[PDB]
């Protein structure tokens, strides 16, 4: 267990895919041509999780763009990293999914599908031992959706012994761009739940509301909100990517996070929190980066962590700091709060160092949580979902694709299905 | 899965073929009673103009049998 093969999928997929590229590369010292210029051993000991080696002597990120229009994808290979991912890697294809589940999971997607494995194949094949994958995608519009998981479970059918790791960007009215989000997001989630083994929600209320309320952005862009997914999926995938006193892989992950199959969406966050060109000269202290940290206001989901229990919790610090300090905080934190923590897994919170601190900062922390206050989440998109399907509102979108209102209601079922599953271990 | 996605794509075709297929014979029907309808107003009215010329032949005949 070496390579990850990674996946982006559709506009959001796309955008936020790019993204970490730029700011994973940056770190690892890899620049746009793919040249190596920096100056610690710690950058290439593990490059080969997310990097092929050219003879080059290049690195090339095992990364495959995947749209079902050309526009944001022309985007990614006009942009800053543009030129470093492999051309043969881009697959798209002209007609659009219009914002559409249906058409990406089953009419426009299911076309362009097996062209996609063939390329997911040549890199597996180049593979040592393959880790498994990770999907960015949005679950609100029809490529990264619907067609993502179509992938997902194509991908699960031909490696059905390979990890599968999400990072899915969840709807919001506050961020929208149109009514049918819900349909799509609930039709997703079912997939998701069936198919993968770890999903980091990446909530758009919660992006937005940090750059409006935190980050003082009176009105945040998509880049706003992409520059807080970056950095969380830099912090998140740290353990995977730099040699440490506790090295993961996808599976470690899984195994130690998830103790029942079918609960497996994270509550990501960061801390500090800040926005592109106005940073913070004034050092985090080791209490103020903990206390950050588990804040409800740091979190890359909008749920309210006090409103559940964490089953399980991986905290990871960057930066020169003392790890004593870190200990110990990480120590109070849990001894001042237990009652959040279920009893009934000992040691349920779990912390690792890097030395090496994102761009731009002297030391951070990422949390990813197993809280079973994610339920809010689902249960927001349920209500949205219920308040127009009780009325088949927008619904032949969907039936003019050949799908039927059973698949719907049989969806929505699955995910009411998860709330109540989180539900039962929020009480025990 | 990949059964029920095959029938999804097959449904979709049927339902697109059999909107084409109402809408070409709908149409046809439609010309067709419009033609035959057209041809039925025109054919009255040519037979009450050819009664006109039947009752003319009449009347010229009715002038002669006076003598
Ligand atoms: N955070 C974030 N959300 C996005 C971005 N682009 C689109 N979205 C969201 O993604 C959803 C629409 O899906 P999109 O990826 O545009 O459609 P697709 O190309 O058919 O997969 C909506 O919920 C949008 O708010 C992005 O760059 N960042
Ligand atoms: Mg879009």
């Amino acid at each position: 267990m070496r390579e990850i093969v990674h996946i982006q999928a559709g506009q959001c997929g796309n955008q936020i895919g790019a993204k970490f590229w730029e700011v994973i590369s940056d770190e690892h010292g890899i620049d746009p041509t793919g040249s190596y210029h920096g100056d610690s051993d710690l950058q290439l000991e593990r490059i080969n999780v997310y990097y092929n080696e050219a003879t080059g002597n290049k690195y090339v990120p095992r990364a495959i763009l995947v749209d079902l229009e050309p526009g944001t994808m022309d985007s990614v290979r006009s942009g800053p990293f543009g030129q470093i991912f492999r051309p043969d890697n881009f697959v798209f294809g002209q007609s659009g999914a219009g914002n559409n589940w249906a058409k990406g999971h089953y009419t426009e997607g299911a076309e362009l599908v097996d062209s996609v494995l063939d390329v997911v194949r040549k890199e597996s094949e180049s593979c040592d031992c393959l880790q498994g994958f990770q999907l960015t995608h949005s679950l609100g519009g029809g490529t990264g959706s619907g067609m993502g998981t179509l992938l997902i479970s194509k991908i699960r059918e031909e490696y059905p012994d390979r990890i599968m790791n999400t990072f899915s960007v969840m709807p919001s009215p506050k961020v929208s761009d149109t009514v049918v989000e819900p349909y799509n997001a609930t039709l997703s989630v079912h997939q998701l739940v069936e198919n993968t083994d770890e999903t980091y929600c990446i909530d758009n209320e919660a992006l937005y509301d940090i750059c409006f309320r935190t980050l003082k952005l009176t009105t945040p862009t998509y880049g706003d909100l992409n520059h807080l997914v970056s950095a969380t999926m830099s912090g998140v995938t740290t353990c995977l990517r730099f040699p440490g006193q506790l090295n993961a892989d996808l599976r470690k992950l899984a195994v130690n996070m998830v103790p029942f199959p079918r609960l497996h969406f994270f509550m990501p966050g960061f801390a500090p929190l800040t926005s592109r060109g106005s940073q913070q000269y004034r050092a985090l202290t080791v209490p103020e980066l903990t206390q950050q940290m588990f804040d409800s206001k740091n979190m890359m989901a909008a749920c309210d962590p006090r409103h559940g229990r964490y089953l399980t919790v991986a905290a990871i610090f960057r930066g020169r700091m003392s790890m004593k300090e870190v200990d110990e905080q990480m120590l109070n934190v849990q001894n001042k709060n237990s009652s959040y923590f279920v009893e009934w897994i000992p040691n349920n919170v779990k912390t690792a160092v890097c030395d090496i601190p994102p761009r731009g900062l002297k030391m951070s922390a990422t949390f990813i949580g197993n809280s079973t206050a994610i339920q809010e989440l689902f249960k927001r998109i349920s209500e949205q979902f219920t308040a127009m399907f009780r009325r088949k509102a927008f619904l032949h979108w969907y039936t003019g694709e050949g799908m039927d209102e059973m698949e719907f209601t049989e969806a929505e079922s699955n995910m009411n299905d998860l709330v109540s599953e989180y539900q039962q271990y929020q009480d025990a | 899965k990949r059964e029920h996605e095959r029938e999804v794509i097959q449904k979709a075709i049927e339902e697109n073929n059999n909107f084409i297929k109402m809408a070409k014979e709908k149409l046809a029907q439609k010309m067709e009673s419009n033609k035959e309808n057209r041809e039925a107003h025109l054919a009255a009215m040519l037979e009450r103009l050819q009664e006109k010329d039947k009752h003319a032949e009449e009347v010229r005949k009715n002038k002669e049998l006076k003598e």
